[PDB]
């Protein structure tokens, strides 16, 4: 589970 | 090509998942000198994203490998050599970026919105450098990225409601740097949690359009917090 | 380079999820002349197909967004010509595969499995091409995709046993090839059914080792069989 | 949905 950033990849 | 031919190629190229082109018209675009809109910001914002998301996760691939071989171990070497490669490649589209944000977008920059955006762009990645940088590079780096958040997290708290998606954005990936750059899990869930219950304050107040993109970073806010409280 | 870092770097790439670098090094080692072992065959194939898999990806997009543009919309013109693009970029791909097994995998084969397996990858690329090949250009890639399937049928069924995951993948995609080129289900659910139905019977000769590799590929056939019989 | 192939793209 990673720490969720913006914008996400694809 | 046009700019209106641009835009047009880099939505055909985000649809294709081509990024390299899409960030190739978005740099482009860029390069004709005029400001951009909310459109195009997160257009040139998507496709450099997935660009870089690329060389960070093989970065990591690799870099996890290389910790796990013996320093006596003769294939050693290649994996580092494969790592710098790829830690060049990383480099080199941050530098880019940067560029970009330096030469045009934040000098050319009119109103609040952009400069916050350009200035979390900044930190992004510069936040992306640190990852991959040691020793004093690695702390300067450091200092570059947390400077760009902070100056647009103060904007973004002078100019802007809680609930506009530029400043949830920051919030999150500030937090973000809070607790995988500067290992502060404490000031990263307050800072994200913070953010999350001045938006939930002002929720109702929020426009229809700015629903999904709000609402979705407010996802990911509560996401991390759980993360990071469990 | 040296083939055993050529194949390190492969593996290496192939976590990394780097296929053209993984493309790139596996062509090397085709190169150097030698047999490839089923570690080393397997590993080229992996590497092109993910490297052509992101053209056929894009290419499918744009052909969609293409088909429902209005004929007399102004910005048709532009879709057409990123679509060429990327059609060129699979026509060059497959080609360079082909060329490579033209010149070195079939012809230096001393095994049935690998002549199989090669013959198989020929007819696959060259059904990639004829997905967007349009006359008499179509009309020969079909011809050479179903001629390389053909013999590789004729020799697994020779050589091999139904429950080889080699002979049923080659059953899988020859089935596929009847389904979407040729246009004929009736053919593709008799290949699938057959080779599933031949594998079934002999499911009792196998550790639980082949016995996964098998049920494994014998999962994707019947899959593509309730899809087509509905 | 769509046809099932051998090797699959990640
Ligand atoms: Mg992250």
């Amino acid at each position: 589970t990673e720490n969720k950033t913006l914008p996400r990849s694809s | 090509m046009e700019k209106t031919e641009l835009i047009q190629k880099a939505k055909l190229a985000e649809q294709a998942e081509r990024y390299d082109d899409m960030a190739t018209c978005m740099k482009a675009v860029t390069e004709q000198g005029a400001e951009l809109s909310n459109e195009e910001r997160n257009l040139l914002s998507v496709a450099y994203k997935n660009v870089v998301g690329g060389r960070r996760s093989a970065w990591r691939v690799i870099s996890s490998i290389e910790q796990k071989t013996d320093t006596s171990d003769k294939k050693l070497q290649l994996i580092k050599d494969y790592r710098e490669k790829v830690e060049s490649e990383l480099r080199s589209i941050c530098t880019t970026v940067l560029e970009l944000l330096d030469k045009y977008l934040i000098a050319n920059a009119t109103n609040p919105e952009s400069k916050v955006f350009y200035l979390k762009m900044k930190g992004d990645y510069f936040r992306y450098l640190a990852e991959v940088a040691c020793g004093d590079d690695r702390k300067q780096t450091i200092d570059n990225s947390q400077g760009a958040y902070q100056e647009a997290f103060d904007i973004s708290k002078k100019e802007m409601q809680p609930t506009h998606p530029i400043r949830l954005g920051l919030a999150l990936n500030f937090s973000v740097f809070y607790y995988e750059i500067l290992n502060n899990p404490e000031l990263a869930c307050t800072l994200a949690k913070t953010a999350f219950d001045e938006a939930i304050a002002e929720l109702d107040t929020l426009n229809e359009d700015s629903y999904k993109d709000s609402t979705l970073i407010m996802q990911l806010l509560r996401d991390n917090l759980t993360l990071w409280t469990s």
